RNA sequence: GAACUUGAGUGCAGAAGAGGAGAGUGGAAUUCCACGUGUAGCGGUGAAAUGCGUAGAGAUGUGGAGGAACACCAGUGGCGAAGGCGACUCUCUGGUCUGUAACUGACGCUGAGGAGCGAAAGCGCGCCGUAAACGAUGAGUGCUAAGUGUUAGGGGGUUUCCGCCCCUUAGUGCUGCAGCUAACGCAUUAAGCACUCCGCCUGGGGAGU
RNA sequence: AAAAAAA
């Protein structure tokens, strides 16, 4: 039940590192919710941005 | 003038010289309108997520710049009207 | 690091006997139940884990990259526990019919003499054959007589040991939870039924919330997504949910724990 | 722009030290104000912006008006120098 | 002879329809509990999509497929058993995708 | 007249926002219509009609209706004066909070009228503009027990940091003293104790005539 | 409830 990026240090997220993001959503693509990931607030938004211009990149999907 | 990364995906069916064609001229955009390539990687052939304009791979070009919008408006403008480019991106690199 | 050591063993001993071609000892882990491994398919479905295969033919390995999936998730646990209750028990047999849980075509216990009969034979069978060199007609049909009798009552005493060890550990746990009743814990939804749900603390110790003291709406049973649901409050508990329950009645002797919901 | 707003300060500075005097904040705020406008005259719909104006313009008001009283000839000097009237 | 396909399966609660295209969506086959004569309750229940995804799939395989995307509409039970019924009538399953509208 | 920095603001450093206005762009579905697949369904529902059709449709693409919205994230989270604001990127722009204390030196508060923003409707996009536009609770400032949660910050303690611990700031929550209250309740987010200014009321009906 | 395995 702790942050991965208050863990780990990491102040910005990015949306091309697609594998760190990957494990931020669920098997189907969707984002997975703080509450399961242990996410801070504050990142969640972050993290949330980044997969949404991912999926615009096509980097993820919407719907795995 | 503020940083920029711009990101794009080159459709997958065309050969390198082509590609570098491509690339060499959206550099030349950017730096035609006062632009400064700071850094440029190549992801090289990607899978895609999904299927954009019935292509299921594409080469992803991430350019950094230095620039004012017109530079970045001018490349959108550009990238959007252009066939090679498929989707792309422009985003302001966060302080 | 002991276990592989005994693994190995235990696969080397098996194949080296299956190549000899003598009466001999296994333990077997047959193929899962179709329609129990069908059911647990469906259920991963639910969660999202989809799974390459047909339950008629599932490879092992297609059931370890759902136990990959689900590591570090709510959900771990219960797809965990699922489906565990569509695996088949492991049993002792004359013929080498492999061992599905290890993936492996030749498996025996020869680890454990001490505590295991079957690993007691492996042993005489091992003096029998390899060290005594009586691989003769009469020896062989001697032990091909006698050892479906050994397997299928070592076997059931097996069965009868794991039913009772565990009828004293829900017995203690029973116990340890008597001077704990009205004490708040943290767990987690790890069976849902018609009449109430089970949930599980962190120590392992599960007790029951019967519908009974969910008296903040009617709650209908969904059997396939496996959750109670509210008509009226539209609140769903399902399966790997965690949530805050307080302790309300245990008995001792019939080893029961029951729970009220305080918090979501 | 902070480079702007150095200058700005640079101009109308009382002192060495001075970012806080009337004048200065008058000259930046007039700045605010007219770059705000420009904004405007294409952002016509653009009512937040609008508010923030006002509240400007208000504070500049405020900022004369004291000024004008406390000092006149100080007064006269910065709307003359900003154009002001 | 196409090998992939996609199985767009429209689990209602009356019935389930199973069509199989290829990947520009040109209709390969299809079944449906009432093409198998199912009739009223009996159309709704997942025995009836398996029986209707089997049939879908048989057609399927005489046209030569082998991997499958599928698709997933409406709320119905159907879905589960159908899909598992494309696994075992043999056809791969790559990916399963509810597209309801 | 003169002096000051505590209020007010500007600097400088830092923080988080579905704040607003443009311009694209990403996916969704929608059904507008035609056409390529399609081959007998489909369709209510206790089950039969109700209907629906092989004139190849339910169904599946392809041209699209071209109009509305942007799931998960999403939280009595955040932001906004209110109405309100949730796809993504860029363009322009408003405000707020923290910290410093460098500067200015009371520059403040409230505010009738006025001006602007501001649902359904009303409807003729424009006027309209009235809104449980009533958390049923003007604004500002100071004072007056505690307990616990969250949002964005600041400092110190260990702690390598992560983590914990403590203190502080701003906001939002629950719980509860003093007091207040007709009671209900409120209780540092006051409906407590005060001062400033504004709005408003003085039986019901008639009559918002 | 319900699997190996260990013990």
């Amino acid at each position: 039940k702790v942050c991965y990026f208050t863990s780990n240090g990491i102040t910005h997220i990015d949306y091309k590192d697609v594998d760190l993001l990957k494990k931020f959503v669920s098997e189907r693509g969707k984002i997975l919710p703080r509450r399961v990931t242990g996410t801070n607030a504050k990142y969640q938004r972050k993290l949330t941005a980044a997969i949404k211009r991912a999926r615009q990149m096509a980097l993820l999907p919407y719907v795995s | 003038m503020r940083k920029y990364e711009v990101m794009y995906i080159i459709r997958p069916n065309i050969d390198e010289e082509s590609k570098k064609a491509v690339i060499e001229r959206f550099n030349n955009v950017l730096t035609s309108n006062g632009a400064e390539i700071t850094g440029t990687k190549d992801w090289g052939k990607r899978r895609l997520a999904y299927e954009i304009n019935d292509f299921r791979d594409g080469f992803y070009q991430i350019v950094n710049v230095q620039s004012d919008a017109a530079a970045v408006q001018e490349f959108d403008r550009l990238a959007k009207i252009s066939d090679d480019i498929i989707r792309h991106i422009v985003v302001k690199e966060e302080e | 690091l002991i276990e592989e050591f005994m693994l190995v063993a235990n696969e080397t001993v098996a194949e080296h006997f299956h190549w000899m071609n003598v009466p001999f000892i296994y333990r077997i882990h047959e193929e899962p139940n179709a329609e129990k491994l069908q059911k647990f398919l469906e259920f991963v479905t639910t969660f999202g884990y989809v799974v390459k295969g047909t339950a008629g033919n599932i490879h092992p390995r297609a059931l370890q990259s759902i136990l990959d999936a689900v590591r570090d998730r709510p959900e771990e646990t219960v797809i965990s526990t699922v489906m565990l209750r569509s695996m088949k028990q492991a049993k002792y047999d004359p013929q080498s019919l492999g061992h599905f849980g290890l993936s492996t075509e030749f498996y025996t216990h020869f680890t454990s003499p001490i505590r295991r009969y079957p690993d007691l034979i492996v042993h005489r069978l091992i003096r029998t054959y390899l060290i005594n060199g009586k691989v003769d007609e009469a020896t062989q049909e001697k032990w091909a007589e006698r050892l479906p009798d050994i397997a299928e009552h070592t076997s059931s005493m097996e069965r009868r040991a794991v039913d009772a060890e565990r009828e004293t550990d829900d017995l203690k746990k029973a116990e340890y939870m008597l001077d704990k009743i009205g004490e708040e814990f943290d767990g987690m939804i790890s069976s849902v039924t018609n009449f109430g749900m089970f949930v599980e603390l962190p120590n392992t110790i599960e007790g029951l919330v019967h519908v009974s003291f969910m008296t903040d709406d009617y709650y209908r049973f969904d059997e396939q997504h496996f959750a109670m649901i509210g008509e009226r409050t539209g609140n769903v508990f399902r399966i790997g949910d965690e949530i805050t329950v307080k302790v309300v009645d245990v008995n001792k002797d019939e080893r029961n724990i029951d729970f009220e919901i305080v918090g979501m | 722009t902070q480079e702007r707003k150095n200058q700005l300060i640079n101009e109308f500075k009382t002192h060495e030290s001075d970012t806080g005097s009337p004048e200065v904040q008058i000259a930046i705020l007039t700045d605010s104000i007219n770059n705000l406008n420009e904004h405007l005259r294409t952002h016509k719909k653009d009512h937040h912006s609008r508010r923030g104006l006002l509240k400007m313009v208000g504070k500049r008001r405020n900022l004369l008006t004291y000024l004008r009283n406390k000092d006149v000839t100080r007064y006269r000097e910065l709307i003359n120098k900003l154009g002001l009237r | 002879n196409i090998e992939s396909g996609i199985a767009h399966i429209r689990s209602t609660f009356n019935n389930t329809i199973v069509t199989i295209t290829d990947t520009h969506g040109n209709a390969i086959s299809w079944s449906s509990a009432g093409a198998l004569g199912f009739r009223g309750s009996r159309k709704s229940t997942p025995f009836a999509a398996q029986m209707a995804a089997e049939t879908a799939a048989k057609g399927s395989i005489e046209h030569g497929l082998k991997t499958l995307e599928v698709t997933v509409k409406g709320p119905g039970s159907g879905r589960e058993a159908a899909i598992r019924a494309l696994q075992a009538a043999g056809l791969e399953v790559t990916a399963i995708r509810d597209v309801t509208p």
